[PDB]
């Protein structure tokens, strides 16, 4: 099974 | 705090067991901390001079899906509990603090940022006491100094009775 990305966080 | 953090859902339950299986994820991806899952974990990266840096005991040796099929890792230090994949374009690289500062904030999974008063190279203390279930799912996500460069990566809340009152860190330096 691969790792997914299922979101993210966006930084500022 | 003087950082600020949102979240952006992108997969559900179905298209994330999917993109496991096929190891190909079409997303776009953007932000500067990927929220990551495999089948039995929950956990973050945090991009990095373009590579995506995340904890080797919820990533293990595992590829990562992206736009052409599954990643293989670039980095992978077991003893450091460190893995990195070159990051997925979209990803924006965050750069290495350096500054030595000692105010702190540890960006979790909820995109909430709370103040860790640096201790050692690897270790920090919360300010204010937290349950650790409210830090579960962010292991990998960025410790930042004052102006936004990353000092480390969230690895183990130091706890007891459910209440974390410090974290261990890989510093930026181990990257
Ligand atoms: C990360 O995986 C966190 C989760 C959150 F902090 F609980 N990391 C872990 O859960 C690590 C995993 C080991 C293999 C490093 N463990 C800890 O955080 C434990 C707490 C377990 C409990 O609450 O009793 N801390 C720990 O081992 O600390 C020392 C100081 C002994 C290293 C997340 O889940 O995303």
């Amino acid at each position: 099974g691969s790792v997914v990305i299922v979101g993210r966080i966006i930084l500022s | 705090a003087p950082i600020t953090a949102y979240s952006q859902q992108t997969r559900g339950l179905l298209g994330c067991i999917i993109t496991s299986l096929t190891g190909r994820d079409k997303n776009q991806v953007d932000g500067e901390v990927q929220v990551l899952s495999t089948a039995t974990q929950s956990f973050l990266a945090t991009c990095v001079n373009g590579v995506c840096w995340t904890v080797y005991h919820g990533a293990g040796s595992k590829t990562l899906a992206g736009p052409k099929g599954p990643i293989t890792q670039m980095y992978t230090n077991v003893d450091q509990d460190l893995v990195g994949w070159p990051a997925p374009p979209g990803a924006r690289s965050m750069t290495p603090c350096t500054c030595g500062s000692s105010d702190l904030y540890l960006v979790t999974r909820h995109a909430d940022v709370i103040p860790v008063r640096r201790r050692g190279d690897s270790r920090g203390s919360l300010l204010s006491p937290r349950p650790v279930s409210y830090l579960k799912g962010s292991s990998g996500g960025p410790l930042l100094c004052p102006s936004g460069h990353v000092v480390g990566i969230f690895r183990a809340a130091v706890c007891t009775r459910g209440v974390a009152k410090a974290v261990d860190f890989i510093p930026v330096e181990s990257m």
